[PDB]
């Protein structure tokens, strides 16, 4: 049918753990243990704040993470205890060393920091602090030894109210796993096989330069390609960021990807369809996802409930004026909407075949879950376009963009 | 099957005859109370027409009589902005019908096309145009200018579209004396 609605579960798509344990729900981190993990050497600096911060400062990253004997549950196959037996890593952190600042900022954090004994820097501060100089921070330290991980004083208060002391631990161990270098999990290559090998570049604007955060299928490598542009990409632009692209997926692979997912928040222009096919010719096919977080659809149930949808429902519309032999691309809709993720989702796919459309749906989900901030169900959204994004933000503050092709996906996230 | 808030045309939209004058973005709003529904652009005015006597339609406005033919999927800002016009008139000739024997609180008004229909912030419902494969959809939404069950959005759009149309399932924007926009809710298929 030409417009029809559909199920997809989150149980097609996966994350992948230790020894290519699989499951579909990522907070498994507890359970599977990362992917592919490293050791925290963490280091502590809280700034401006009261006694009660610091003992919730020692509670959390003490208690909580070292100290078995305050057996704290977690999320998911829990035993007890911290960091160190749940997630098996060395997680280290003295609690003694905890610096005290009285604060600028970056250069009292940067006199503190020191990148031989600690992979991670740990940086807690007020809701306005941990605003006004989290990308900067994050920008001042690429190629440092040190990333940096920043807690508001808010959630380290939410830490009395039970529910959240239940809650909150997990994702920012999981970032700390990510920061210290481990892959909290990786995505089911698997799936882009219904779809019809490859990259998944995320197109974002620094506000200015154009930012494509490339991917391989499975979120195991990155790297982020910046092109001044003198939205869209123009076609100069997009072709010298596919080159580069595809370039360093024949360094890392091999070969050439066979096909190139990209993601927008805008519809692909005129410019970005002549270099997608001036750089891909013919022989490479495209997908391209013009994503929106809004959908003015508002789908309705039966009678014999509230009108009550079951989540997982996804409402397909394929074009049927496309043909990609005359310029015509725009392929299909695909309306998913959602309670898990907290937003609807729209996705205009321009496609130089017949893509199936609960394939992109799929992918999109699988981006969704793919992003190792997934825990915090507030942050969820597209891995691709939320770490150019990501990039985009912090690019302000880089001065020598010449290493923007070495940073990492964890100097952002 | 379940169903939704989208009305839609079930065949792709003829070619759209529209007239033209050149000089507005007030005027097209205000115009489209006696039923002459434009869109404004090279600073021209593409409009159709529902009024059938040149004097009048010179009065209440030279006029370029099938000066265009828009292709909605080529022209689907000139199409949408055209429909909410029309959108507008229609309502706009409801409202005395609706507003008959109601509360001077309860009594439904327009401010895309909103009714605010009730005052306390007030909560109406609010109409999107898309052209999408050369075919119209119309979304109708409850909105405030919020958190509500399902049913409390779906018994408040079924209010809004009986109280236009006279049945829930179906709407009709006039374009012109030979064009008429013919919308049905539309039930997806699982």
């Amino acid at each position: 049918m030409s417009e029809y609605a559909t199920i997809l579960p989150e149980n097609k798509i996966n994350v992948i753990f230790r020894s290519n344990n699989k499951y579909h729900v990522p907070e498994f981190i507890t359970v599977f243990k990362p992917y592919e993990g490293r050791d925290i050497n963490l280091q502590v600096l809280v700034v401006n704040g009261d006694n009660e911060i610091y003992d919730l400062t020692k509670l959390l990253f003490y208690e909580i993470y070292v100290k078995d004997d305050t057996k704290y549950p977690w999320p998911y196959t829990k035993t007890r205890g911290g960091i160190s037996r749940v997630f098996g890593i060395r997680y280290n952190f003295d609690p003694s060393t905890i610096s005290r600042i009285n604060i600028d900022f970056i250069s009292s954090i940067s006199n503190q920091l020191d990148m031989n004994r600690f992979n991670v820097a740990v940086i807690i501060a007020n809701r306005k602090l941990t605003k006004e100089f989290h990308d900067k921070t994050k920008a001042a330290l690429i190629g440092s030894r040190i990333r940096t991980q920043f807690v508001t004083f808010t959630t380290l208060k939410r830490l009395k109210n039970r529910k959240y002391k239940a809650t909150i631990p997990l994702p920012l161990a999981v970032q700390l796993i990510a920061k210290a270098g481990g892959t909290p999990w990786i995505v089911d290559s698997s799936i882009y096989n219904d779809l019809s090998n490859g990259m998944l570049m995320g197109i974002a604007f620094a506000r200015t330069y154009s930012v494509g955060y490339f991917t391989t299928l499975n979120n195991y490598y990155q790297r982020f390609d910046v092109q001044p542009i003198n939205l869209y990409v123009p076609k100069e632009a997009m072709v010298k960021t596919l080159e580069s692209g595809i370039g360093w997926y024949k360094n890392i692979i091999g070969i050439t990807p066979p096909l190139l997912i990209i993601f927008k928040t805008s519809p692909m222009h005129k410019d970005e369809k002549e270099a997608i096919e001036a750089v891909l010719g013919k022989d490479i096919k495209w997908v391209f996802i013009h994503a929106q977080y809004n959908t003015p659809v508002r789908i309705f149930g039966n009678k014999e409930d509230d009108y009550k949808v079951n989540r997982g429902t996804v409402i397909i519309k394929k074009r049927k004026r496309w043909n990609p032999n005359n310029g015509d691309y725009l392929h299909s809709e695909i309306v998913i909407t959602a309670t898990g993720t907290p937003r609807p989702i729209t996705l205009n796919v321009y496609s130089s075949f017949d893509v199936n459309p609960i394939g992109v749906a799929e992918l999109t989900l699988s981006q969704i879950k793919a992003d190792w901030e997934h825990p915090d169900i507030r942050k969820r959204k597209i891995t691709v376009l939320k770490y150019a994004n990501r990039m985009a933000k912090i690019i302000q503050y880089i001065n020598n963009l010449s290493s923007v092709p070495s940073v990492d996906v964890r100097d952002v996230l | 099957v379940l169903e939704s808030n989208m009305f839609k045309t079930e065949q792709e939209l003829p070619e759209l005859i529209v007239n033209c004058i050149e000089i507005a973005h007030k005027v097209v709003k205000e115009i489209s109370k006696y039923g002459i529904f434009g869109v404004v652009r090279e600073k021209k005015i593409f409009f159709t027409t529902v009024i059938e006597d040149d004097d009048f339609l010179k009065d209440r406005l030279d006029i370029k009589k099938n000066c265009k033919k828009i292709i909605p999927e080529d022209n689907k800002d000139y199409f949408s902005q055209i429909f909410l016009n029309a959108l507008r008139y229609v309502i706009y000739q409801k409202l005395e019908d609706i507003n008959k024997d109601k509360k001077e609180n309860e009594r439904w008004t327009i401010n895309g096309v909103y009714i605010c229909k009730e005052r306390y912030i007030c909560v109406g419902a609010k109409f999107t145009i898309k052209v999408f494969d050369n075919k119209a959809e119309l979304y109708v939404d409850r909105k405030l200018k919020s958190v509500v069950e399902p049913k409390t959005r779906y018994e408040f759009i079924r209010e809004i579209i009986q109280e236009i149309s006279g049945n829930f399932d179906y709407i009709n924007i006039k374009l012109s004396k030979d064009y008429t926009v013919n919308m049905t809710r539309t039930k997806l298929n699982e």
